[PDB]
């Protein structure tokens, strides 16, 4: 399953600090976590490492649950929990995670370069011909991982008299794809988003960022 | 001067380099012959010496005619503080036809010396003045341009006046006028006026001597209001062919929100032709120019159409003698006659149906029912023609149309709901999508007249229930949902089922109109053809006599626009029980069969009629006379006595 | 030397000492009382009343009014210090400063610009209502030429890049990387708004405009609501698609070009940097309120809590006034005589009965729809404006006026970001409150099946241009309906006379019959009433309870949720065994359960009220009554 | 190699796809013949400088070349819309689809509405690595 | 390049060679001028230009 869910509640009895922490800064938190979690489960079963040799650390019963209609800038870069009902829910598309590329000027194949969901990774040179060439993908040694997009709004027996329900859209990452269906009443713990492309900084608009939530965690309630 | 600001005056335009040549090897302007030493003491002896010799004191309101003209002008802008001098083109060309045809050829100049020519005049004069900004003169009364298809190239650039009807009104565009600059190092504050329409921005700081660190802050800038206006020209000089006219006006800083739609103008303006780019994102442009007005005064006086709500409102309209005879008229005993007279001269001998316009020209008594919780109550008074093809219910139709302010036209299936209530079109000019008004909206606070009611399908049909119930239009479509203000007086005719009275039908057959809209009306006339001799030869004598050809039309103007102004018709006790008695007769007379029965609906239409005539009398109190004239009015009309209980 | 802005410096100094200093009639500082909460996260804007500041200072009050654009950072400032001084907030934290009780209102047609960057109050009706999004106030940038960071450039309602960079040898002006991590945000909505009815001059649009709220005032309007809005009129750059060159901005620099780089065309424009100046006015409100706010301070308490001692007790006297119901009738309907019927049913609808969902799930419907079909000229339309003018959340539309997106939603794409903006319709502006349809029976069936599924499932589904939604609708429908051959006939049935769907007409839970009978004492009634009404506008109406009352006692009233008690079930089944025999002559439309699903609701309605926590026998029989009187008998030859 | 079944509900016009180029420079009018070009959907990023500046000192331009259409061997290529089967779409779901690259003799072998299996490679789109569409490194995938 | 393209592909890069032909030149000479034997200080190289 590549997936290890850890209670919060657990987590702040045991090592509060940390479960302090994770709120602030939840994106190096979640890695240093996930880094752990793959050092013992190597350590447990030593032959497990040929398995998508990455385990992703699910966080569960976050104590504050905010609302769709109640996120506000000052909660960016911050794991929040909230609850919802999907609207829309893409296909699993592919994206790219250890990206390889093709240098089309010598055919030299530039090395694994980690792709990040908040900006295009792009190289610079060749490092065999030194060339700022075009580049292509190499889809045979790329390694890629599922991704999905949902839109989860306010549950309308949540909304209030008069109110339209706000929706936001989230990111599910290779264990989280098809884990919900449009209609589905969900809680989603996931990290307010806010910089990867989302800024309408063409004319005819204000300087307005739009925003995600990286989905860390997702509980359907049924 | 008297160092009041100098304001900017967009509506002439971005200012250009004045260049002087001197025409001897006398120091006239680039491309003109303005001279604007000449010019400037030109104007200031027309407006120091001019008398109007055939003026009249009609005409002219608070003016003393001995004295001159504007220089009354200019002390009424004294006493007031509006610094605007309304000038008069005509009087302009009486005085010195070469100086009007240097001000027609060449306003963006010859203007601003009239300012300077005012504002010494007015600064000589009146030393102690206190003015936000100096005198503008704006010209008006030009030659009028029949056709404004007919202006060619050469006559681009220059003064003209136009006469139209308002269709649109953009919203406020602020234009800006001085830039504000600030360093982003050390925070000095610079401010650069528009040159010549661009703003050449600092580039280099006056203070710590940095390249390109001044950034423009928009919101500490000086801007000036500017608004767009889609006028229907409206010519008087219409060839064979040519189909109606739509131009754009812009207008600038004060004259912004000074005309609605519906309202019928005369706009003088400056021709301006502009380019257009062939992309909003590129600077190259087509060819062929656009053409558009930049407003400088408007003129909502017109000689054959009533007073508008903007002149009835301006309390110095009249002056006292116009008062005492206008109350004298009133007090007259035929009044009520002599007005339906003066109505249609040209249409013979439709006496009811003429005091029923007359009835629905002077409206009701406004009422303000808001504390009531009972919705607003339409003091306009419904009219309904019925006949064959044959009598005059269209030309009745027509004058009204021709006549009122505010008056707009339907006929048959040439509309539908939407074109009569509102619709959205993408701006032609903007490319964005604006909201655009129908007749009945159109014909806000006026008349609509529409022709062939019979052959008018439900579908637009039944939008008038609304109108004519509640005076609003509650239009809910995709983008936005609003309830527009449609306060209109409907002057409807159809004709006969089989497009002839048929005596062999009744009334509401005959008609064949459903209840609620008949009810809707408040008056039913059915111009029925009686078989008479004597109404035959008289008629044919009357156009006769019409085609091998009073009570004046001004005096009639000046009647109804004191009635709106002053009277506000209240009920009296005996008033009161007059029309509840009527009332009740008028339910029991028309319990009938195929009688048009009566509501609380035809109640208070009788309250209408009644307000309607106590304005016509200048009463301010209703009063027995008037119920009376009302219910006989509403019984002649519809001809409740020549019917029976057998109907036909 | 960072020229100093003396004017605002001299603001923020005596604006720090009003705060500092200003005290109340207790004496104390109230001021120092509200930054007291400041402290708090999520709470970042302090209100100040512009009454209290022109009483402490007329100077600095005008002075704020007349530059309130170029002073309100400084003001924000002050306030900051004044809070740093007291408490321990976040160094980073931003404060802003709210004004109110703004003595003069503008309209919107006055918003000229003049009025631009200078503090104004207007009031407007929120037509829609975009999300909450991060908003760049000032980011530091990166140069990509140097690598040099340009610290704090402000962002002027318009993606602004560094003017150049800082490095002298560097005259970088295209190639900056924001910093986000390093830039700092503020809470931001984008508000559609429109003219009032009362402010259209004659044969215009109601001119719109949007407000923009900052932290705190974020999601403080609503669409449909009557809100005023205190801020500045401000004007944001915006690419116009004008066909006509216009106003441009150009570097003074005489720079040309040489052979083979003349500065012309596409080429000369961008050298020297020729940039259109199009604005478009935008309004920023520092603040919002209701028009006319119901209390003068969201269950009972709340709703006790929220009104005002003399509030509360005119609602408790109401509440214990017995001949309450009499009198609520009298005070909605007073022009208009006769049905009391109908009134009996307009006042039961308005407060509705209690919603529930069963433990399978299904949504048993707990507010009462009400269907008014007479001859014509029968006050009709006139109950429908009645009860529009009246109630808050109370729509108006007529029978073909509305498309069917005019009539339940719309879709729009947000203009600022990827997400989409719902252009609600009547039904949901009327949500928990009335939409009153005119001519209900001239609806193209169209837009009745989107009446039909939102009186079925309280909801209305959208899937449109995008974006798929599930907005609720928990609004009562009160319809004005016109028979067949427009006058009602009285040996046919209710179905015979009306062409209204079947399951349109079978979840109208009262269905009031108004045939102008043409009777002599109601005549004379009538036209008293009518002149009356006429000749005594002002006065001849007496309500015992004003409408702001009657508004307040609907909004403590609804809170409550009657319950039913052994003896009103017992009541509830005799008195629908008896209208079952009453349906076993021929009534104008059956007996089936669906009467007694609403005379269950009717119950409800005046238990709730009276404010009782139990449905009562005296409810249900009052219920029973009046569903008995309004099923008439169908009088044939 | 995924083998995959579904219906298709459109299918494009056969066009032609360049698997053969040959491009001339603009100076010296030099050709680089039979370029191998990859398959499926993917393009080809054309030289910059003329290689074969050496017959003679005066150099040629940046980005010289232009492609002989004459000279290229092209093939049919077609691009259809493959459905979930409605039989496999769960309960309460949407269809999913995928788009189909098909190559020489592969087009016009199905016509809108067959159900089919598809055995092919599942491929993103490769074209230089260049409001809504919020993702990074995501490609449209086919196959 | 100047010229006004008509939707063609633009000219190249360094399109412009010189016209020898269409070209005015002038005489041009550079001379070496020495301080004066005289001027020279007395332990001193003489300077150039
Ligand atoms: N019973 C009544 N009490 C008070 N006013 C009435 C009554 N009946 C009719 N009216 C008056 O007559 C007019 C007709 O009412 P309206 O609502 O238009 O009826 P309908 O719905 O049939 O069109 C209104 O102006 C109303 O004030
Ligand atoms: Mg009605
Ligand atoms: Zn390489
Ligand atoms: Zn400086
Ligand atoms: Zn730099
Ligand atoms: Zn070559």
């Amino acid at each position: 399953r590549e997936s290890l869910v850890v209670n919060y509640e657990d987590l702040a009895a045991r090592e509060h600090v940390l479960a302090y922490f994770l709120p602030e800064a939840p994106a190096e938190l979640l890695q240093i976590f996930d880094e752990a979690a793959l050092e013992v489960v190597l350590a447990m079963y030593p032959k497990y490492d040929r398995i998508t040799n990455h385990i992703h650390v699910r966080i569960s019963h976050l104590p504050l649950v905010e609302e769709l209609r109640s996120l506000r800038q000052l909660h960016l870069n911050q794991l929040i929990r909230t609850s919802g009902v999907v609207t829309s829910c893409t296909g699993v598309l592919p994206q790219l995670s250890m990206v390889k590329y093709n240098c089309n000027k010598c055919n030299f194949v530039l090395g694994p370069f980690c792709q990040s969901q908040n900006q295009e990774v792009k190289p610079g040179s060749c490092p065999e011909c030194q060339s700022a060439g075009p580049f292509e993908v190499n889809m045979e040694e790329t390694i890629y991982q599922n991704y999905q997009r949902i839109r989860i709004q306010e549950s309308p027996g949540k909304v209030a008299a008069g109110r339209l329900p706000r929706s936001k859209d989230a990111i599910l990452l290779a264990d989280l794809v098809d884990s919900c269906k449009p209609g589905d009443e969900i809680e989603l713990t996931g990290i307010y988003h806010n910089n990867y492309d989302g800024s309408l900084n063409t004319a005819n608009g204000f300087p307005v960022f739009a925003t995600v939530i990286l989905a860390n965690h997702v509980a359907k309630k049924d | 001067v008297r160092g009041t600001p100098v304001r900017q005056r967009p509506d002439l335009g971005s200012a250009q380099k004045g260049l002087q040549v001197d025409l001897q090897s006398k120091l006239v302007i680039w491309g003109t012959d303005v001279n604007v030493a000449a010019c400037k003491e030109n104007f200031q002896r027309f407006l120091q010496r001019f008398i109007d010799p055939l003026a009249k004191e009609e005409e002219n309101v608070g003016i003393d005619i001995t004295e001159p003209l504007y220089m009354q002008r200019l002390g009424e802008i004294n006493v007031i503080g509006e610094p605007f001098l309304n000038v008069n083109c005509e009087h302009i060309k009486s005085f010195d036809k070469n100086l009007y045809r240097q001000l027609i050829s060449y306003p963006q100049e010859v203007i601003p010396t009239f300012d300077m020519a005012v504002n010494e005049i007015f600064f000589d004069r009146y030393p102690d003045s206190i003015l936000e900004h100096q005198i503008q003169v704006r010209p008006f009364n030009a030659l009028k341009t029949k056709n404004m298809r007919n202006l060619n190239p050469e006559d681009i650039d220059q003064l003209i006046t136009i006469s139209g009807m308002v269709i649109r009104t953009s919203q406020l565009i602020p234009e800006m006028q001085e830039a504000f600059f600030q360093c982003q190092v050390c925070a000095h504050t610079t401010r650069v006026e528009m040159d010549r329409g661009r703003i050449a921005e600092p580039s280099v700081c006056g203070r710590c001597h940095t390249t390109h660190s001044m950034a423009l802050i928009h919101n500490r800038s000086l801007f000036s209001d500017k608004q767009m206006i889609k006028l229907q020209e409206s010519p008087e000089d219409m060839p064979a062919g040519q189909t109606p006219h739509t131009v754009i006006l812009f207008a600038h800083n004060d004259l912004v929100d000074k005309v609605q739609p519906g309202d019928r103008v005369n706009v003088t303006g400056i021709y301006r032709a502009v380019p257009i780019r062939v992309n909003p994102r590129v600077s190259n442009v087509k060819s062929v120019y656009k053409t558009h007005i930049d407003v400088i005064h408007y003129r909502k006086t017109d000689a054959k159409r009533l007073h508008g709500l903007d002149e009835e409102a301006e309390q110095k309209l009249f002056s006292e003698k116009r008062v005492e005879l206008l109350k004298e008229l009133s007090r007259k005993p035929d009044i009520y006659e002599r007005l339906a007279s003066a109505l249609a001269p040209s249409i013979y001998e439709h006496e009811d149906i003429k005091k029923g316009i007359l009835l629905q020209l002077f409206g009701g008594t406004r009422k303000d029912f808001s504390h009531t919780g009972r919705g607003k109550f339409r003091a306009e008074i419904n009219i309904l023609l019925c006949g064959d093809p044959g009598t005059s219910k269209s030309q009745l139709l027509q004058y009204v149309y021709n006549l009122v302010p505010r008056g707009q036209y339907t006929s048959g299936k040439g509309s539908s709901a939407v074109g009569l209530t509102a619709y959205v079109m993408k701006d032609p000019e903007t490319r964005q999508l604006v909201l655009q008004t129908g007749a009945l909206v159109l014909s806000d606070n006026g008349i609509c007249c529409i022709d062939e009611f019979d052959k008018m399908n439900e579908s637009t049909r039944s939008v008038l229930h609304e109108v004519m119930e509640q005076q609003t239009l509650s239009i809910a479509k995709a983008g936005i949902i609003c309830q527009l203000n449609a306060r209109t007086s409907v002057l409807a005719a159809a004709n006969p089922i089989e497009s002839q009275w048929n005596p062999k039908k009744t009334t509401i057959e005959n008609i064949q109109l459903p209840h609620t809209l008949l009810s809707r009306f408040d008056l039913i006339f059915l111009m029925l053809d009686p078989q008479d001799e004597a109404y035959d030869r008289r008629l044919a004598h009357h156009l006769v006599a019409l085609y091998y050809q009073l009570l004046d039309m001004a005096v009639l103007k000046d009647y109804i626009a004191y009635a709106h102004s002053t009277i506000m018709p209240r009920l009296s006790e005996e008033a009161s029980q007059a029309l509840i008695e009527a009332y009740v007769d008028m339910r029991k007379i028309g319990s009938s069969r195929g009688m048009v029965s009566a509501y609380p609906r035809q109640l208070e239409s009788l309250i209408r009629l009644a307000e309607a005539h106590a304005k016509v009398r200048l009463s301010n109190k209703v009063e027995a006379i008037d119920v009376e004239e009302a219910k006989r009015l509403h019984r002649e009309a519809l001809k409740q006595s020549a019917t029976d209980p057998r109907t036909g | 030397l960072e020229v100093r802005d003396e004017v605002a410096e001299k603001c923020q100094k005596l604006f720090l000492d009003f705060l500092e200093e200003f005290q109340s009639s207790d004496g104390e500082i109230k001021y120092l009382q509200l930054a007291e909460e400041l402290i708090r996260p999520e709470r970042n804007t302090l209100v100040v009343s512009f009454v209290d500041l022109e009483q402490f200072n007329q100077q600095l009050s005008t002075t704020i009014q007349e530059e309130f654009y170029r002073v309100y950072p400084y003001l924000c400032r002050a306030l900051k210090t004044f809070v740093k001084d007291r408490k321990e907030i976040p160094l980073a934290k931003d404060f802003y400063v709210a004004f109110q009780d703004l003595p003069t209102r503008h309209k919107i047609r006055e918003l000229t610009s003049s009025r631009i960057g200078l503090l104004t109050r207007i009031s407007g009706q929120v037509v829609r209502t975009h999300p909450v999004h991060p908003e760049l106030v000032s980011g530091t940038f990166l140069c990509l030429d140097c690598q040099t960071v340009i610290r704090d450039v402000e962002q002027q309602f318009k993606y602004t890049q560094p003017n150049i960079c800082r490095n002298p040898v560097c005259a970088n002006r295209r190639r900056f990387l924001l910093d986000t991590n390093k830039s700092r945000f503020v809470d931001f909505q984008k508000v559609r708004i429109q003219e009032t009815q009362a402010e259209l001059p004659r044969g215009s649009i109601p001119r719109s405009l949007e407000v923009i709220l900052r932290a705190e005032a974020v999601e403080s309007a609503q669409a449909g609501d009557k809100c005023d809005f205190t801020g500045t009129l401000i004007v944001v750059p915006d690419v116009s698609k004008l066909s006509t060159p216009g106003a441009r901005a150009e570097t003074n620099s005489r720079v040309s070009g040489v052979d083979g780089y003349e500065t012309e065309g596409i080429r000369g424009l961008r050298a020297l940097g020729v940039r259109d100046l199009s604005y478009r006015l935008v309004f920023l409100a520092c603040c919002v309120a209701p028009t006319n706010p119901r209390f003068g301070g969201q269950t009972a308490e709340s709703i006790k809590n929220q009104m005002t001692v003399k509030e509360w007790e005119k609602v408790f006297e109401m509440s214990q006034d017995k001949n309450l119901y009499h009198n609520l009738c009298t005070s909605l309907f007073p022009t208009i005589h006769g049905n009391d019927e109908v009134k009996r049913g307009v006042l039961l609808m308005l407060f509705g009965g209690v919603p529930k969902t069963t433990g399978e799930g299904t949504s048993l419907r707990g507010d009462i729809n009400v269907c008014i079909v007479g001859d014509p000229s029968t006050a009709k339309s006139q109950f429908l404006k009645h009860v529009e003018e009246f109630s808050p959340r109370a729509v108006y539309t007529s029978g073909k006026a509305s498309s069917a997106a005019g009539l339940t939603a719309a879709v729009v794409r947000d203009e600022e970001s990827h997400e989409f903006v719902i252009e609600a319709g009547a039904l949901m502006l009327a949500d928990n409150g009335v939409c009153c349809i005119d001519e209900f029976d001239k609806m193209d069936v169209r837009d009745q099946v989107a009446i039909h599924e939102a009186m079925e499932q309280q909801t209305i589904s959208i899937t449109k241009a995008g974006v798929k939604a599930t907005l609720n609708a928990r609004t009562s429908i009160l319809a004005a309906a016109n028979p067949i051959s427009g006058h009602y006939d009285r040996s046919k049935s209710l179905k015979q006379n009306i062409n209204l769907s079947a399951p349109i007409m079978s979840r109208f839970d009262l269905f009031f019959i108004l045939v102008d009978e043409c009777n002599e004492v109601t005549d004379y009634a009538i036209a008293r009433r009518i002149v009356d009404l006429h000749s005594r506008i002002e006065e001849s109406i007496d309500r015992v309870y004003s409408l702001d009352d009657i508004r307040r006692y609907l909004l403590f009233a609804r809170q409550f949720k009657p319950k039913i008690s052994k003896e009103s079930e017992d009541f509830i089944v005799e008195q629908y065994k008896h209208l079952r025999q009453r349906d076993g002559t021929k009534s104008s439309w059956r007996i089936t359960v669906r009467q007694l699903e609403s005379m269950i609701r009717l119950s409800e309605a005046m238990a709730r009220m009276h404010c009782c926590d139990e449905v009562q026998p005296k409810h249900v029989k009052e219920a029973f009554r009046l569903l008995n009187k309004s099923i008439i008998r169908v009088e044939t030859p | 190699l995924v083998k995959i079944p579904g219906i298709i509900i459109a299918a494009s016009a056969v066009r032609a796809k360049a698997t053969r180029i040959s491009i001339q420079c603009r100076s010296c009018r030099n050709t680089l013949t039979n370029i191998a070009m990859r398959p499926g959907l993917e393009g080809y990023a054309l030289p910059r400088k003329c290689n074969t500046d050496q017959a003679g000192r005066p150099k040629c331009p940046l980005d010289p070349y232009f492609i002989m259409p004459d000279k290229c061997k092209c093939v049919d290529f077609q691009t259809l819309k493959l459905q979930e089967l409605p039989d496999a779409v769960p309960h309460g779901e949407m269809p999913r689809h995928m788009q189909l690259y098909c190559d020489r003799y592969l087009c016009d072998k199905v016509v809108p509405g067959n159900r089919v299996t598809i055995m092919g490679i599942y491929s993103i789109k490769k074209f230089g690595l260049t409001r809504d569409r919020v993702g990074v490194g995501i490609r449209s995938s086919y196959i």
